């Protein structure tokens, strides 16, 4: 079934990491929208008006 | 250590460095907007204003503004006629015998111009007129909806609209006391939560303040914050004025405006208390809501 | 010894496809040379 | 081996000293190119003005 | 003021983030 | 090895090609060259 | 570790060059590609 | 790892010492150029005014 | 030995599909030709 | 053994379906046929 086996010691070490890393993520998006970000949809305002398309509409 | 001391370094250059920071624009009538450079307003024409002013006592034949001196009349109108589409002085206005349009004096500019002071002084009086006291008494007049431009102003332009759909418009063909609701309703599918939605982030977009400024969003059916009936009334505000003024039975009919539904955007123009909007007491007493 | 050669070739192609692509993309959607109704 | 003169035999193996000879000659060249390409945005048009 | 501050504080934030990077070199070193 | 050697030359071509298309990219931007219809 | 140093301080070193270069460039203060 | 210093010898490997010329050179140059460079950026016009 | 001969068929004949592709659909969106109602 | 003959069946006759079907597709929701009330 999906053609890998991760091992006996291999499974643990993807846990701790996982369950790790969420937290840190979040603590960092509230952190930031707090100081430095008012809302989140002018944040991707950016993404259209990249160069390799900004004039192809 | 040496972290800290970079940062420092940092801070000093950027501080040092960086131009100093902006104080607000003031004007002795508009809230946030001046016509400082008169340029625009051509120098001869000054001149000859100057004249009719000093000239004749009364303004003969003055449809409306009917409480005013010739001086008074010209100061106005280089203030805030003038100045609010920063057009020409003679952009409709003839150099002499300007009471009435002869030779096309720019005919057909001059009754627009006047049908858009009463449209002012009507959308003044019945809707600017709510909840006056802790809100302030700014009322409409030339430099709002106009921003400095003559003519071929957008109410919707590129830049607003990143995550709408750019067919989408402010839906102003509903009742508005209440017609938008969705909460609970059981008649309604995820399609009208999505026209609402849009809705309500043009409304975010166009005042400066977030989606908290009147909303509670515990429970959004709630009325506690009070900043929601002043948006009923506008919201009534632009649907009378669209439905009045821009489309009276179709935009070719009587139509003035050239068919341009006001937007909710062109006149906030990103704030709360529009730029444009003139201070209490600046607005001659017939375009103010109390006359 | 060093650098298999293979890994060379590879990373060398693909960046090169790469580059070729994103140029062609800019200069056409730039709209300054009149090709392909402009 | 043993290619590479005494003073960096410690660094270098010997194959990873042909390549190195590789990156300084492109290195060399590619500073050469870039400051006569520097000279010509110039005339063209300065920047600092 | 408000942003020598802001920035000193994501600082203690990244240094949040600092352990985990810790135990994952270490691992990789420790196991050839 | 203090340094493997290709690890050396593996972070220096990606630093300089990086460094590279942001420069362009900036001055491409900036719009003070008359280049590409400007 | 002797890497870990070098590391670091290249790190930082370039980060703080480009943070400083784009200070100054957006500041507007110099009269530097066209302003 | 014989080539480095008595004083020293505790803390650097051999191949470690000849890295470490590599950077304390590099940082010297650099140097002398952010000096030059800063005098040239004040001689244009003063930052602290 | 080195170099399957097989891998480089198949990434020649999945580049040549989809560069084909790629190019047929830019071509026809551009509405520069007149084909198929344009 | 160099090429098994029965991987090439598989593709082709995966990549002549899925190619069959993006064209009828795109010939259908163009509309310039008038086929299948159009
Ligand atoms: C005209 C002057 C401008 C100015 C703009 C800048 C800019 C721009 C920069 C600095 C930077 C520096 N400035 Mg200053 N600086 C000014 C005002 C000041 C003032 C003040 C008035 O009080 C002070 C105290 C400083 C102080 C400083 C130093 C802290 C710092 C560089 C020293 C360094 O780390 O070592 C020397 C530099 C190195 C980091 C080591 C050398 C590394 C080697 C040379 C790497 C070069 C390799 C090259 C990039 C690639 C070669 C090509 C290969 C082929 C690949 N500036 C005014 C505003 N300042 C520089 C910086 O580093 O910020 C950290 C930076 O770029
Ligand atoms: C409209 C509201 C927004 C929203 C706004 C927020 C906000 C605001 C935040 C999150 C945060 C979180 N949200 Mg969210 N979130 C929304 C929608 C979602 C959805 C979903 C399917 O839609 C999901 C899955 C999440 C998921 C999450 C994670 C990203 C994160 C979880 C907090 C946490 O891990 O750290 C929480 C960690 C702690 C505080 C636990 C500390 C516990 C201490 C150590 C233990 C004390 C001991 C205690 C007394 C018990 C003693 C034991 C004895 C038995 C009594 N959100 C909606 C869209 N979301 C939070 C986050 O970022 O985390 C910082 C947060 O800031
Ligand atoms: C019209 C002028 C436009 C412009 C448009 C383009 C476009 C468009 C392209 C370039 C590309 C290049 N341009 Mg130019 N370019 C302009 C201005 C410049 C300026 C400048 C004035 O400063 C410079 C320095 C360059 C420099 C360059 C090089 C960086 C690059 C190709 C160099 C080389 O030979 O390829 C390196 C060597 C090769 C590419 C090897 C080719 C390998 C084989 C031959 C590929 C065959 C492909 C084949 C079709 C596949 C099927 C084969 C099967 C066997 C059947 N251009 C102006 C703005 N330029 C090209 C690019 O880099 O793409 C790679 C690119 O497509
Ligand atoms: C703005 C005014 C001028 C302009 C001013 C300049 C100036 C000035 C310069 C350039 C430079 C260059 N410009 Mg320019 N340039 C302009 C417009 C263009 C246009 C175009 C679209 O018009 C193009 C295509 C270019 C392209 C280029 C390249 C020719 C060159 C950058 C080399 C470099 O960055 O790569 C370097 C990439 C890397 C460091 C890595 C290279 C990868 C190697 C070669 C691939 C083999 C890798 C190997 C297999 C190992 C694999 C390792 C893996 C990564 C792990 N310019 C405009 C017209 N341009 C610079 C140059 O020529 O100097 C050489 C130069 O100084
Ligand atoms: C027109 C002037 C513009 C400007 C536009 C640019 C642009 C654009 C570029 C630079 C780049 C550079 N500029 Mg300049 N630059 C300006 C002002 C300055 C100023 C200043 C006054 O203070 C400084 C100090 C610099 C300094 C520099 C260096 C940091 C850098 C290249 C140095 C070097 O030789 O490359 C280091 C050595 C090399 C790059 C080795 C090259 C390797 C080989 C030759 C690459 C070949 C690529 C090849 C095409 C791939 C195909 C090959 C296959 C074999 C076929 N510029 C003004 C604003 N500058 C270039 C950059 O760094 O890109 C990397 C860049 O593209
Ligand atoms: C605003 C007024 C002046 C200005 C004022 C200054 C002043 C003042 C200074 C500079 C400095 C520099 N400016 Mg400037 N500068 C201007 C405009 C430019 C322009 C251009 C677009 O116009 C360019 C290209 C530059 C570029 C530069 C570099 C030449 C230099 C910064 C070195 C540094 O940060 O790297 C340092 C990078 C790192 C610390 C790491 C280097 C990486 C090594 C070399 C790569 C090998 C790594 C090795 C393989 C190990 C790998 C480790 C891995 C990373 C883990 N400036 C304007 C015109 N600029 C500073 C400088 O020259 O000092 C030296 C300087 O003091
Ligand atoms: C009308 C002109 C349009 C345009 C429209 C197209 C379209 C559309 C296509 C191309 C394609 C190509 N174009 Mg052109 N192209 C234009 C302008 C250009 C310009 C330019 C002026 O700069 C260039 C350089 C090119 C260059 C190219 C090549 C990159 C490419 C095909 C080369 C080759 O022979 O194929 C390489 C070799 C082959 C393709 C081998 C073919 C293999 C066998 C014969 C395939 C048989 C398929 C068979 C039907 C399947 C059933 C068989 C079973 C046995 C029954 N075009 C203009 C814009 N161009 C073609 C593409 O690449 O697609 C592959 C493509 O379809
Ligand atoms: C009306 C004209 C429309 C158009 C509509 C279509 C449509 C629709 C199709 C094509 C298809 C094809 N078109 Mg055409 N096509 C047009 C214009 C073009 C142009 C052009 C002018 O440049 C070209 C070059 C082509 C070229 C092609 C070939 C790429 C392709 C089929 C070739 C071949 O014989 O099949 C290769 C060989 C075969 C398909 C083998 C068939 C295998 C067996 C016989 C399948 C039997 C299926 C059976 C029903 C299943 C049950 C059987 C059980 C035993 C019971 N068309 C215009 C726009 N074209 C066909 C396609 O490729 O789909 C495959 C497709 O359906
Ligand atoms: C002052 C109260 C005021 C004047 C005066 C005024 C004049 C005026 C003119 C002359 C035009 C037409 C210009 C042209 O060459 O056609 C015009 C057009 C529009 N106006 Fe107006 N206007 C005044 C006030 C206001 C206010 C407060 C609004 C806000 C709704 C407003 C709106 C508009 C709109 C919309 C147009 C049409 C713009 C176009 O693109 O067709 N005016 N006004
Ligand atoms: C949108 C636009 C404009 C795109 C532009 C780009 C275009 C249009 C095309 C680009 C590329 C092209 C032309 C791709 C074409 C691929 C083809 C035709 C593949 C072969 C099919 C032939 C096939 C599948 C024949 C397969 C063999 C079969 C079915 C045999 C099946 C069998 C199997 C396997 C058995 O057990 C035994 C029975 C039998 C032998 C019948």
């Amino acid at each position: 079934i999906l053609g890998y086996s991760i091992g006996e010691i291999g499974i643990h070490r993807v846990a701790f990491w996982t369950g790790a890393a969420s937290v840190l993520f979040s603590n960092l998006c509230i952190f930031l929208s707090g100081t430095f970000v008012k809302d989140w949809n002018a944040f991707w305002g950016f993404w259209d008006k990249m160069p390799i398309w900004n004039g192809v509409g | 250590v040496m972290a800290v001391a970079s940062i420092a370094i940092f801070w000093w250059i950027f501080y040092t460095i960086t131009p100093a920071p902006a104080p607000p624009l003031q004007n002795p009538i508009y809230v946030n907007y001046t016509q400082e450079p008169t340029d625009y307003i051509s120098a001869e024409s000054l001149a000859a204003m100057n004249a009719y002013i000093q000239a004749n006592p009364q303004p003969q034949a003055v449809q409306v503004l009917k409480g005013m001196t010739t001086a008074q009349i010209s100061a106005y109108m280089v203030a805030q006629v003038s100045g609010g589409l920063k057009v020409d002085c003679s952009y409709c206005h003839n150099i002499a015998n300007f009471a009435q349009q002869d030779g096309y004096p720019n005919a057909a500019k001059k009754v627009t111009a006047r049908k858009m002071m009463l449209m002012s002084a009507d959308l003044n009086q019945n809707y600017t007129a709510k909840l006056p006291a802790s809100v302030g008494g700014y009322q409409i007049t030339c430099a709002t909806c106009h921003n400095g431009k003559a003519a071929g102003l957008e109410p919707y332009p590129i830049e607003i609209m990143n995550t709408l759909p750019n067919d989408w418009r402010l839906p102003l063909e509903l009742d508005y006391p209440g017609g938008l609701v969705v909460t609970g309703r059981k008649d309604v599918s995820n399609h009208e939560v999505e026209q609402n939605q849009f809705a309500m982030y043009h409304m975010n977009v166009s005042m400066g303040q977030g989606c908290t400024f009147c909303h509670n969003a515990r429970y959004f059916p709630s009325y506690e914050i009070a900043q929601k009936n002043h948006s009923i009334i506008m919201l009534q505000m632009t649907k009378h004025i669209q439905e009045t003024y821009v489309a009276p039975g179709g935009r070719i009919a009587d139509g003035i405006m050239a068919g341009k539904s006001p937007s909710c955007w062109l006149c906030h123009q990103g704030a709360n208390i529009p730029p444009g909007a003139a201070k209490p007491g600046q607005v001659p007493a017939v375009l103010s809501s109390t006359p | 010894r060093p650098f298999e050669f293979r890994t060379s070739v590879v990373v060398s192609t693909l960046l090169g496809l790469v580059m070729a692509l994103l140029i062609h993309f800019v200069v056409l959607s730039s709209g300054a040379f009149n090709w392909l109704r402009a | 081996n043993d290619l590479v003169p005494d003073q960096w035999k410690p660094l270098f193996n010997n194959a990873q000293w042909l390549v190195h000879d590789i990156v300084v000659k492109t290195i060399y060249g590619g500073l050469i190119i870039a400051v006569i390409a520097h000279v010509l945005c110039w005339a063209w048009t300065p920047w600092i003005r | 003021m408000n942003w020598i501050v802001a920035t000193f504080m994501l600082m203690f934030v990244l240094v949040a983030f600092l352990p985990l990077v810790v135990s994952l070199a270490y691992t990789w070193v420790t196991n050839p």
